[PDB]
Parts: structure tokens; C-alpha cells; sequence
């Protein structure tokens, strides 16, 4: 019966970006003073499987240029890997027990823009090219920062196990320990998202939708999906990792019960970016990577290194 | 800046120190790997259009190269589980280690790029080139004489003393032509390798110091086309004067230093019989003569007509010396009355 | 650059190409004679410093 | 004076026809590829009367402006293809 | 040797030939070498997973490191060569 | 196999 | 396994009911690459930057480094770690390094 | 490259060329003066022909013309043959 | 059994044989994506996990995106598919027969960990290398 | 080759021309796979032709070769000095020289190949080493 465990994971989830969706358009409203959907709901519920249904019924034209394989292929890759990196994730107990599982999260994030690479590759168009390829300089760009801030907050830890993750917060949180790393790390899942200030591969005004723009239906609502996979999934990891709550295992549901609610408030915290910064340009936006997070991330590392040898506290 | 250039220069030397110092395979594989990388951007100072191309040829075959050697010890560990260098424990891995290194040498028929490399480059980084390189894949050839399969090596190092022959007739602007003298003394240093390994470093020895003092004379001169050395005769006769001798020392005419290797091989395999192998090869090496006595025709015993513009430069000397050449002439040629000091080696 | 100013004959490194048109070029009579000419100037033998 | 600028309307020409299989090519009109060439031959046959000094330079400046035009894809292929009167009733 | 070995060493050959098929732009090339550096890596690991010749762990991935960054140099002579053509091996 | 050098064979688990 | 191919299924599920479904006509023009209305000027070709490379080349040898960096939190439990203490320093240190050398010869 | 394959292949375009019937075609004859081709026609087939030959013809020599076996010549004059 | 991890090796093989066949770049990226999760999966059978997920992660994440660069630099026009050409096509076909004759025919932890406390020599010169490794990529392209 | 080794002597003359000519066959399309490997052909059945034409050639020259040394050790019955290999040697560059069409080509390897045959029997005889 572990494939309808797998399915209890795979549907809430879905059920989940859709209602993502109307929270971001509710709460990204509110900042505007405007409100957001309405009037179809009564509170705007029933919204977002309307407009689902607005896309799937719609035609997805294939394009006359288009290779079509690739085109076809890339968002079922974007889902797939956007859901296959909630597997490992303790809540509180994983239903995956890897060994190493937080390494396996950076497996997936990393082939995750490779799909954005093909996304802009196989649609041909001047846009797609252009927006596409600084899309993945802005990633990887990130993503090594990402691996070596990730590392240092793992050293104290133990392990890369997750489930251990809990057990070393019973009571501190790490956060208090090293949050300048959680700043980086959260501003570092800002980016590797693609999101409000560091928000070039739609584009948007930039570049008209970005990579994204060929795609028509459902295909869209593929990569639309998937990316709010990511962002609600990463706001999920950092809360567990740098966020830890009390856990009696005779009631695991309380904490589940503690931990939504713990990565809620971050995910919130986005769509509270949104709605307040203007976007970096391309030469910026890897600047103060290259120039600024960087090296602070280096010398906090040795420093974390450092620790808990002259501490005598090794985990 | 010459500051970033002594270092890349030194971890070349580093990048064969380690070859040389190692037991263990890896680090030796990372002593050509980390030689490689530094190997190729000294080749792209001044940089052409054509020098790219050059080293274009250069890392590619050398990665290959690498590869395949990888591959090889990979498969000796897989049937014998060991890393020291000793002997190797399978013959499909043992050829398959032959060859890569044949393409480290450049030995044929893996040695069209030699040729071509050496055209696109400078004549600092060509002899560094020809004689650097040729240090350390030799350094492992030394170490691992004891299992060889003898036929595989002696077809390469007679087969490329045939192609360093024929492949030397042809050409004008020397430094295709150093090319082919190399490719062409490699074969008799692999070509003993089996049998006695300290005539290869005795012969190794005689190579490098030959090869710098003909590189260091065209340096001196700055001729590179065949032409363009014929000119010199009449600016500075001396080195045309002495080009000439240091050619006929690679041409191994006996009273001359070049001659101490040949003579020694030929010792060594008529030990071993094997009789028929040094005639075709001491026959060949006339042919790998004539192309020093052609190119000597051109240069120092006759004078093709100079140009007039010459004159002026007449009046300025030339500079920045060059200390280590003098002696590297004086060794590569007057030595052999030293033979027997051969055994210092061991 | 600054190198390149120094040891002018590199500067004239490419002015002696050998093209061989017949105005310019001298046969190796001429040259090797008046070569063996140039040597009999008192400053002319040996390098500067030396002379 | 005149014959002077005549050369210049046959430069104009060979440039012209010479682009015209390109303008073709990469517009993908499915004119047929003689057909752009004849129409260019008589648009030039248009004013193949004019005799004034300098109207006829000043005719070559308005020449120059359009395959000026076509050269750097400004116009489209509704732009060029309107020269053709196609939907015209007779 | 079990099979699933010979089965990698044979993707090796075919890493190879592919390299010196060797045709058109030279990318391919430093591609098909990169496969061939993944070859060796698996059909190392493979065996220090195998005898649990515990130390040897270490290697595989020094391995990569070195053969990664020599194909990490390769892009770079590509892009000089690509600097002046629009890359063909031609 | 006859192939190059011979392969053992049989299911990977065994070894 | 098992979650990869139920996952892939059902994107794939999701792609196939994306198609064949609207059931509706495409046809020539509707169907060429959007240019913002006007027509491309040409098909994708070069976009060539050097700075491209200099930079992305630099991010795989620094990938390639902390591949060499996530062995350290399994390596502080070694029984001697001044022996390791130095090198766990000591590539940061050439990390950095390369960045600082990097940082400043533009 | 002899003379006459320029020659035949200067016929030959113009022989290709439609204005040009075979019957119109004669060498020495004035290529304006007998064959009743439009103006244009001067520009189209020689820029055909050195289309053939490959090298911009400079319209000083549209003014040659005279007759097209002097613009041969002239197809002579630059293959220096 | 399941001989799951010798099949796998399988797909491994053909993924090299669409990959080594060389039909424009890209489409090869995509053949070492293949072979890449085909890899981390074989050598995930015996359990040295964090190898295979350092090829999952190091390697696939790391290289063919910067291949997913190179095109961008080559490309040109009318890039070929596996099927676009006789030679190609007929090479993959050329792989397939041959592949299919064949088929017709924890400890880790501290292994790795060991590489810094007890194995310094390998960490000096690896950081060496890549040091100035990327001092040859400024000595190119500068 | 230990195939072709086992003469004995010269007896049955067709099974040790059938050798010599499976030899032949083998450097004839060595000979070919280096001479399309370096000299591009350019359209393939030109290259094919090439091939069949090498490989053709040398295997009739080691045919020719095998049965007329075989058939002088069955006739001259010494059998065992080096010349009986020699007419054989003479004989194949004939062969060569019909197929090249030319009368100097053909002398020379008359001759040459002939010596190298009998340097071969020579050698046989004396266990020379080569390698």
C-alpha cells in the first residue's frame, strides 16, 4: 500500500500550488489595497480550478518552428522533478529514509533549470534564446553559493540525513546559530526559485514572458505548476532546516500541525517580496553574487569548520 | 606577465617532477593530467590565429591520450587489485598502456601531430616542447620495461624512424623538419627500451642536449624558413658556422658526439642477437641524415645570395646572451672520448 | 612593447625577408666582399665594449 | 544632365535584381521568382519617359529608400507584396 | 568478470570510436570525451564499491575532478576557435 | 564471452 | 523507483490530456514563432559572448570544488584532526584564491 | 584559360538569356545597334556574365559595349591572358 | 531476479550509442543526461550512494549545462536530429546490433572522509590544479 | 601465419596456396583500411573500389606465390635451400607488374621480392630473430 502513500503525496500537493496561486493573487492584492479574486468563489475558493480548466480546455498550439520532442519533453520534466523532490522530506517522518538526503535536494534543484535550457532551446524564438540562456547563468550562479552555504549549516548537524535535521533542533533552532548563512540561504532559494527581485527568466516586462512564451496551454501550466512546486518546496526546506519545533513522537501530527504553519509564513514572506522590490538586471544580480555573497559565504564556511573543533562540540 | 608565466612554467616542472617521483599510478596519471593544463597556455603566448589551431591539435590528442591510459589502469586494478607500477598483470591493459604513452612520445603512427604542432608555435615553446615533454612518459616507460611485449614496441620504434625519415626529406621551414628529427630519435630511444634502459636515458640525454642547442642557435639567429637561415651566413658566420657541426652531431658522423648513442643500441641488442633489427635501423638513420647535410647546403658550406637591406643590421649586435648555450654545444658534440661515464647512469 | 623597442635588430627581425627581387638582392660575391669590408672599420670587429 | 543618373537607374538595377531572389527567399513569397523581377523591370519601365535634369536623380533617392527598405527587412511581406494589385477587381 | 562489467568497458569502446569517428564541429568531441571520462568513472567505482578496498573511495572522485577540469579547459580552445569561424573541424 | 577478454556471466549479484 | 515512474506517468497523463483534448484547428501563421507581431528578422543564430564563458567556466571549476568540499562533515569525525584541520582550511583558502585572482586581473 | 572560352561562355550566357534569340546573335555586331533588345537588357546579361567570370564589371564599361567581343576583350584585359 | 541493475548497464550502452553518434551537441547533452541518471542508478545499486549522487549532482549538473552554453556559441542554423542523416542514423543502428549481440550473448563514509585526515598529498595537488587551471582559462581568454 | 607455417616441406600444393593467399587477402585489406583512412576517397563505391582492388591484388600475389614455391619444392624436389622461394619471390612481383600495367614497376619487384623471399627462407633455416 506504499503507492497509495505515494499518491497521498502527490495529489495534496497539487492541490496545494493551485491554492498557492490564489493566495499569491489574494495577498499580493492586498498590498496593492485592491483585492485580489472575488467574485467567483464566494471568496475566491473555486477560483484556481477554473482556471485550470481555462487553460487545459484551451488549444496548445505546436509550433511551426518548434523541434517537438524537445518541446513536449522539458515540462513533463519540470513536474516530474518539481514533485520527485518532496519525496525525502521528514514531515515529521520522510517516506524516503535516505541516508543523504539533502545532497539528493540539490540533485534535483540542479537538473531543475536544464529544463528551462531546453524550455528556450526547442521554442526557436529570439526571446526564448536570449531569456532563456541568462535564465541559466542567473541559476547555476546561485547554485554554488547555494551548495556551500547548504554545507557549512550541515556541519554541525552531523549528517546529511534529514530525520537527524529534528533531532539536533530540540531546542535552540539552528537559525540562532548561524542565521547570517540563512540569510544567504534564504536569498540564495530567492534566486534559485526565480523569484521577485531576482526575477529575469519570465522576464516579464524585460522580456515578455521570457522563456516561457511559446508554451501555450498546457504545456504553460506545466512550468506555471512546477515552478510553485519549487517555491513552496524550498520554503518547506528551510523551515525544517533552520526552524526546529518540539516533537513527541506518540503525536507526530502535532508537529506537522507546528510545521506548516513554520513554512506558511515563509512562503508568504515571498509574495511579501513581490509586491516590494523592482527586479536587478543581469549584470547585478550575479554582481552581488560573485562580488558580495560569495565571499562571505566562504569565510563564515572555515569559520563553521572552525567551530566545532575549538569548541570540542563535533556532532 | 612573467610573473604568471614562471609559474605555469614551474608546475610544469612540477607536473613531471611528480611523475617521476610517484609509485603509485594515480599520481601519475595526475602527473600527466596537471602537466597537460599547464602545458597548453604556454603554448598560446603571442597567440595567431594558427596557434590556436595548434594547440587545438595538441590537447586533443593528448586527452585522448590520457583517456585511454586512464582506462588501462583501470583494468590492471581489475584484474590484479594493485596501484604500485611493477608489472602489469594483463595484456589487453598492457598494449592498451603502450599506446597511450606511444601517443605521449608521439611515436608513429600516432605521431601526425608532432609535426603540425610545432609549426604553430614559437621556438621557446617548441624546444620546450620537444624535450620537456618527452621526459615523462618515458619516466614511466623506464619504470615499467619489465613487461613490455617487446614486438608492440620494437614495431613502433622502427616504424617511426622510417616515418622520421621520409617525412624529413620533404620540408623547407625547419622547425617542421625538428619535428621530424625528434620523431625520428625516439624511435631509437623506445627502440632499446625492452632490452637495456640506461642506453635509453644515455641516448635521452644526448637527444635533449642536441635539440637545445640547435633551438638555442635559432633563437639566436631568429631563422626559421629554410631561407630565412640562408641569410646568415653573412651576419654573425659564426653560428651558421656552427649550425653546421651541431647538425652533423645529430647525423651521428662518428667522431661527433651523436654518434655515442647509436653506437651504444647497437651494442646493447647484439647482445640480445636480434641482429637484423639494428642494420635496418642504423641503414635508416643515413636517411634521416641527409635532410641535416641538405639543410646544411643552405646554410654555413654555401652562401645563397643575400639581401641588401641586411646591411644596416650589420651594425647592431645582438643581445640578451643566452648563458646555458655554449656548453649545450660543447656537450652534444666533443664528448665521446666519454663514453664509458655512461655507467655514472648505471 | 617596451621590450620590443629594446634589441632593434628584432625590430628589423622581418625587414631582410627573403623575397629575392633583383634590385634589391645582391649575389653572394658582392655581399660576402663587402661584408668582409664592413669588418675592417675600427669599431667594427668586435662588439663595442670590446673593441 | 541627363545619361549621367541613367547609370546611376541601372546600378539601381543590377542591386535590385540581384536582391530580388533573397527578398523571396527569406520574405517566403510565393511569387513566382521571375515575377518580382519582371514587375521590377517595369516599375522602372513606369517613368521610363521622365526627361527633366534633376527629377530623375532625385527619382534614384527614391529608388535607393526602398530596396533600402527591403535590405534590412523594414516593410513586410504585406508591404512588398502590395506592389502586385493582386485583389484588385479588373 | 560478471557481466554487467564487460557491459561498461563496452561503453567505453563505443566512447571511443565515437571520439574518433570524429566529424563536423569539434563539440561533439570534447562530448563524446567527457562520456568516455564517465565510463572510466563508473567502471572505477564499480570496483572499489566491490573488494572493499576502502581507501580507494577516495579516488573516483579525484578522478573526475582532474578529467572534469581538463574538459572544463577544452570549451576554452573551442571558443577561440569558435571566436574566428563559427566552430567546424573542417 | 569470446570477446576481448572473457565475461563470467550470469546475474551481478552473485559476486 | 517506484515514485519516479508514478510521478513521470502522471506528467506524461497530464501532457496527453493537454493534447488531445481542445480538439480544435491550427493552421499557418497561427502557428509561426512569435516576433511582438512583426516577423523575425531571422532564425536564432549567434548570440556570442566571451562573457559568457569567463565567467560560467569559472562557476564549473568552483563546482567541481565543493564536489571535493562535501566529504568535510564525515571528515570531522576523524580520530586526528589536526592532520585534516589544515587542509579543511587549506582549499577554502584556494577557493578563495582563485576568486581573489580572479577578482583583480578583471 | 583561353580566349576562346571566354568567348564561348559569353555566348553562351547570352545564349541563355531570352531577349537574345539565336537568330539576334552575332559577335562583332553591335550588341545595341542590330539586336533589338530593350537598354535594360545590356545590364542584366552582363551582370550575368560576370556573374560567370565573377568580377564586378564598373559601369564605364557598361559604357564600353561597342561590341561584345570588346567587352571579351576586356574579359581578356583583366584575366590578363 | 530482477537483473534491474544489468539492464540498466543496457540502457547505459545505448545511451552511449545515441550519445557517441554525433548528431549537433545538444542532442548529445541529452544522451550524457541519460547515461548520467542511467550511471548514478548502476553504481546506486551497490550502495555507494554518494558517489552516485556526486555524478548525479557534480557532473550532469555541472558539465551539460555548460555544454547547454557551448551551443549557444555553435549552434548553427538547421542543428541535425539523430534521424537527419544517413552516417548518423547509421551509426546509432551500427551501435544497436552490435549491443544487442552482446545482450543475445557504511563503508563509504569514513572511505571518503579518509581523504582529508589521511590522505593530505592528493589534496595538495588537486587544489593546486584547479588553482591554476583556472589561471590557464584567464591566460586564453584574456 | 602458424596456419601457413605447417607447410610440410611443400606437399599438397593448394593447401599452402590456399594460406598464402589468406595472407595476401589480410595485408590487402590493411593496406586499403590505412589508404581510405588518410586519402579520403570521396564517394564511397569509389572507395569500395579502391579496397576491392588492393585486396585483390595482393591476395593474388600471395596465391601466386604460395603454389609456385610449393610446385619447385615438388619439382626441383631439393627442396629445401632459399632459391626455391625465390622463383616464387620473382614470380609475385610479376604478378604485381600485371596489374600496374607497367614493365618497370613489375622488374623491380621482380627482383626486391624475390630477395626478400629468400632472406625469408634464409631465415627460416638459420632461426633468425627478427624480434
Amino acid at each position: 500500500m506504499f503507492m497509495i502513500n505515494i499518491l497521498s503525496l502527490i495529489i495534496p500537493i497539487l492541490l496545494a500550488v493551485a491554492f498557492l496561486t490564489l493566495v499569491e493573487r489574494k495577498v499580493l492584492g492586498y498590498m496593492q489595497l485592491r483585492k485580489g479574486p472575488n467574485v467567483v468563489g464566494p471568496y475566491g475558493l473555486l477560483q484556481p480550478i477554473a482556471d485550470a480548466l481555462k487553460l487545459f480546455t484551451k488549444e496548445p498550439l505546436r509550433p511551426a518552428t518548434s523541434s517537438i520532442s524537445m518541446f513536449i519533453i522539458a515540462p513533463i520534466l519540470a513536474l516530474s522533478l518539481a514533485l520527485t523532490m518532496w519525496v525525502p522530506l521528514p514531515m515529521p517522518y520522510p517516506l524516503i529514509n535516505m541516508n543523504l538526503g539533502v545532497l539528493f535536494m540539490l540533485a534535483m534543484s540542479s537538473l531543475a533549470v536544464y529544463s528551462i535550457l531546453w524550455s528556450g532551446w526547442a521554442s526557436n524564438s529570439k526571446y526564448a534564446l536570449i531569456g532563456a540562456l541568462r535564465a541559466v547563468a542567473q541559476t547555476i550562479s546561485y547554485e554554488v553559493t547555494l551548495a556551500i552555504i547548504l554545507l557549512s549549516v550541515l556541519l554541525m548537524n552531523g549528517s546529511y540525513t534529514l530525520s537527524t535535521l529534528i533531532t539536533t533542533q530540540e531546542h535552540i533552532w539552528m537559525i540562532f546559530t548561524s542565521w547570517p548563512l540563512a540569510m544567504m540561504w534564504f536569498i540564495s532559494t530567492l534566486a534559485e526559485t526565480n523569484r521577485a527581485p531576482f526575477d529575469l527568466t519570465e522576464g516579464e516586462s524585460e522580456l515578455v514572458s521570457g522563456f516561457n512564451v511559446e508554451y501555450a496551454a498546457g504545456p504553460f501550466a506545466m512550468f506555471f505548476m512546477a515552478e510553485y512546486a519549487n517555491i513552496i518546496m524550498m520554503n518547506a526546506f528551510t523551515a525544517i532546516l533552520f526552524l526546529g519545533a518540539s516533537h513527541d513522537p506518540h503525536t507526530p501530527e502535532l508537529y506537522t500541525i507546528n510545521f506548516v504553519l513554520k513554512t506558511l509564513a515563509l512562503t508568504i514572506t515571498f509574495l511579501w517580496i513581490r509586491a516590494s522590490y523592482p527586479r536587478f538586471r543581469y549584470d547585478q544580480l550575479m554582481h552581488l553574487l560573485w562580488k558580495s555573497f560569495l565571499p562571505l559565504t566562504l569565510a563564515l564556511c572555515m569559520w563553521h569548520i572552525s567551530l566545532p573543533i575549538m569548541t570540542a562540540s563535533i556532532p | 606577465n612573467p610573473i604568471i608565466y614562471t609559474t605555469l612554467i614551474m608546475t610544469v616542472m612540477s607536473g613531471t617532477m611528480l611523475v617521476m617521483i610517484s609509485s603509485h599510478w594515480l599520481l601519475i596519471w595526475i602527473g600527466f593530467e596537471m602537466n597537460l593544463l599547464a602545458m597548453i597556455p604556454v603554448l598560446m603566448k603571442n597567440f595567431n590565429p594558427r596557434a590556436t589551431e595548434a594547440a587545438t591539435k595538441y590537447f586533443l590528442t593528448q586527452a585522448t591520450a590520457s583517456m585511454m591510459l586512464m582506462m588501462a589502469i583501470i583494468i590492471n586494478l581489475l584484474y590484479s587489485g594493485q596501484w604500485t607500477i611493477t608489472k602489469m598483470f594483463n595484456p589487453v591493459a598492457m598494449t592498451m598502456m603502450t599506446m597511450a604513452l606511444a601517443m605521449k612520445l608521439g611515436l608513429s603512427p600516432f605521431h601526425f601531430w608532432v609535426p603540425e604542432v610545432t609549426q604553430g608555435i614559437s621556438l621557446q615553446a617548441g624546444l620546450l616542447l620537444l624535450t620537456w615533454q618527452k621526459l615523462a612518459p618515458l619516466s614511466v616507460l623506464c619504470q615499467i620495461s619489465q613487461s613490455i611485449n617487446p614486438n608492440l614496441m620494437l614495431t613502433m620504434a622502427m616504424l617511426s624512424i622510417l616515418i622520421g625519415g621520409w617525412g624529413g626529406l620533404n620540408q623547407t621551414q625547419l622547425r617542421k623538419i625538428m619535428a621530424y628529427s625528434s620523431i625520428a630519435h625516439m624511435g631509437w630511444m623506445t627502440a632499446v627500451l625492452p632490452y637495456n634502459t640506461t642506453m635509453t636515458i644515455l641516448n635521452l640525454l644526448i637527444y635533449i642536449t642536441m635539440t637545445l642547442a640547435m633551438f638555442m642557435l635559432l633563437i639566436h639567429s631568429s631563422a626559421t624558413t629554410t631561407l630565412s637561415l640562408s641569410h646568415t651566413w653573412n651576419k654573425m658566420p659564426v653560428i651558421t658556422s656552427l649550425m653546421m657541426v651541431t647538425l652533423l652531431s645529430m647525423g651521428g658522423l662518428p667522431p661527433l658526439s651523436g654518434f655515442m648513442p647509436k653506437w651504444m643500441i647497437i651494442q646493447e641488442m647484439t647482445k640480445n642477437e636480434s641482429i637484423i633489427m639494428p642494420t635496418l635501423m642504423a641503414m635508416t638513420a643515413l636517411l634521416n641524415l641527409y635532410f641535416y647535410m641538405r639543410l646544411a647546403y643552405s646554410s654555413s658550406l654555401t652562401m645563397f645570395p643575400s639581401t641588401n637591406n641586411m646591411k644596416m643590421k650589420w651594425q647592431f649586435e645582438h643581445t640578451k646572451q643566452m648563458k646555458l648555450l655554449p656548453t649545450m654545444i660543447v656537450l652534444s658534440t666533443l664528448v665521446l672520448p666519454m663514453t664509458p661515464a655512461l655507467s655514472s647512469l648505471n | 612593447l617596451r621590450m620590443l623597442v629594446q634589441n632593434k635588430l628584432e625590430v628589423l627581425n622581418y625587414t631582410t625577408i627573403p623575397v629575392y627581387l633583383p634590385e634589391i638582392t645582391i649575389g653572394a660575391h658582392q655581399s660576402d666582399r663587402v661584408f668582409q669590408k664592413f669588418t675592417e672599420l675600427p669599431g667594427r670587429k668586435y662588439s663595442p665594449g670590446y673593441n | 544632365d541627363m545619361n549621367e543618373a541613367k547609370r546611376r537607374v541601372r546600378e539601381l538595377y543590377r542591386a535590385w535584381y540581384r536582391e530580388v531572389p533573397n527578398t523571396v527567399h527569406l520574405f517566403q513569397l510565393d511569387i513566382s521568382v521571375k515575377q518580382g523581377r519582371d514587375k521590377v523591370r517595369e516599375m522602372f519601365m513606369k517613368n521610363a519617359h521622365v526627361t527633366d535634369p534633376r527629377v530623375v536623380d532625385l527619382l534614384v533617392i527614391k529608388g535607393k529608400m526602398e530596396l533600402e527598405e527591403t535590405i534590412n527587412v523594414w516593410k513586410q511581406r504585406t508591404h512588398i507584396m502590395r506592389f502586385f494589385h493582386e485583389t484588385e477587381a479588373p | 568478470m560478471p557481466l554487467v562489467y564487460m557491459n561498461i568497458i563496452m561503453a567505453f569502446a563505443i566512447a571511443l570510436a565515437g571520439l574518433l569517428m570524429y566529424r563536423s564541429h569539434l563539440m561533439s568531441s570534447l562530448l563524446c570525451l567527457e562520456g568516455m571520462m564517465l565510463s572510466l568513472f563508473i567502471m572505477s567505482t564499480l570496483i572499489i564499491l566491490n573488494t572493499h578496498f576502502t581507501l580507494a573511495n577516495m579516488m573516483p572522485i579525484i578522478l573526475l575532478v582532474f578529467a572534469a577540469c581538463e574538459a572544463a579547459l577544452g570549451l576554452s580552445l573551442l571558443v577561440m576557435v569558435s571566436n574566428t569561424y563559427g566552430t567546424d573541424y573542417v | 564471452v569470446e570477446i576481448i577478454f572473457k565475461f563470467n556471466g550470469l546475474g551481478d549479484w552473485v559476486i | 523507483m517506484l515514485t519516479l515512474l508514478t510521478n513521470v506517468t502522471l506528467a506524461s497523463l497530464l501532457v496527453l490530456i493537454a493534447f488531445w483534448l481542445p480538439q480544435l484547428n491550427a493552421y499557418s501563421e497561427k502557428t509561426s514563432p512569435y516576433e511582438c507581431g512583426f516577423d523575425p528578422m531571422g532564425s536564432a543564430r549567434l548570440p556570442f559572448s566571451m562573457k559568457f564563458f569567463l565567467v560560467a567556466i569559472t562557476f564549473l571549476l568552483f563546482d567541481l570544488e565543493i564536489a571535493l568540499l562535501l566529504p568535510l562533515p564525515w571528515a570531522s569525525q576523524t580520530n586526528n584532526l589536526k592532520t585534516m584541520l589544515t587542509m579543511a582550511l587549506f582549499l577554502l583558502i584556494l577557493l578563495a584564491a582563485s576568486l581573489a585572482y580572479e577578482w583583480t586581473q578583471k | 584559360l583561353t580566349l576562346e572560352a571566354i568567348k564561348d561562355r559569353v555566348l553562351y550566357v547570352l545564349k541563355l538569356y531570352d531577349k537574345i534569340d539565336p537568330e539576334k546573335l552575332s559577335v562583332n555586331s553591335h550588341f545595341m545597334k542590330d539586336l533589338g533588345l530593350d537598354s535594360l537588357d545590356q545590364v542584366e546579361i552582363i551582370m550575368a556574365m560576370e556573374d560567370e567570370f565573377g568580377f564586378e564589371i564598373p559601369d564605364i564599361d557598361a559604357e564600353k559595349l561597342m561590341c561584345p567581343q570588346e567587352i571579351v576583350d576586356y574579359i581578356a584585359d583583366k584575366k590578363d591572358v | 531476479t530482477m537483473y534491474i541493475a544489468f539492464i540498466l548497464s543496457t540502457i547505459f550502452v545505448i545511451g552511449f550509442v545515441g550519445f557517441s553518434s554525433k548528431p549537433s551537441p545538444i542532442y548529445g547533452g541529452l544522451g550524457l543526461i541519460v547515461s548520467g541518471g542511467v550511471g548514478c542508478g548502476i553504481v546506486l545499486n551497490f550502495g555507494g550512494s554518494f558517489l552516485g549522487l556526486m555524478v548525479f549532482l557534480i557532473y550532469l549538473g555541472g558539465m551539460l549545462v555548460v555544454f547547454g552554453y557551448t551551443t549557444a556559441m555553435a549552434t548553427e542554423m538547421y542543428p541535425e536530429v539523430w534521424v537527419s542523416n544517413k552516417t548518423v542514423f547509421g551509426a546509432f543502428v551500427s551501435g544497436l546490433m552490435m549491443e544487442f549481440c552482446m545482450v543475445y550473448y557504511s563503508e563509504e563514509a569514513m572511505g571518503i572522509a579518509a581523504l582529508y585526515s589521511y590522505g593530505t598529498w592528493l589534496v595538495i595537488v588537486t587544489g593546486w590544479s584547479l588553482l591554476i587551471g583556472v589561471v590557464v582559462i584567464m591566460e586564453i581568454t584574456r | 601465419l602458424h596456419k601457413y607455417s605447417d607447410i610440410p616441406e611443400g606437399t599438397e600444393c593448394h593447401r599452402k596456396a590456399y594460406a598464402s593467399t589468406s595472407i595476401g587477402g589480410a595485408t590487402g585489406l590493411i593496406v586499403s583500411a590505412y589508404s581510405i583512412a588518410l586519402k579520403p576517397p570521396a564517394s564511397f563505391l569509389e572507395g569500395v573500389a579502391r579496397t576491392g582492388r588492393y585486396t585483390f591484388t595482393s591476395a593474388a600475389i600471395g596465391a601466386i606465390f604460395g603454389l609456385t614455391s610449393c610446385i619447385s619444392a615438388q619439382v626441383r624436389e631439393k627442396p629445401d635451400d632459399p632459391l626455391n622461394y625465390f622463383i616464387g619471390g620473382c614470380a609475385g612481383g610479376l604478378t604485381l607488374g600485371a596489374r600496374t600495367r607497367s614493365y618497370g614497376i613489375g622488374a623491380a619487384a621482380c627482383a626486391y621480392m624475390g630477395l626478400t623471399a629468400a632472406l625469408v627462407k634464409m631465415g627460416q633455416l638459420e632461426g633468425w630473430q627478427v624480434f
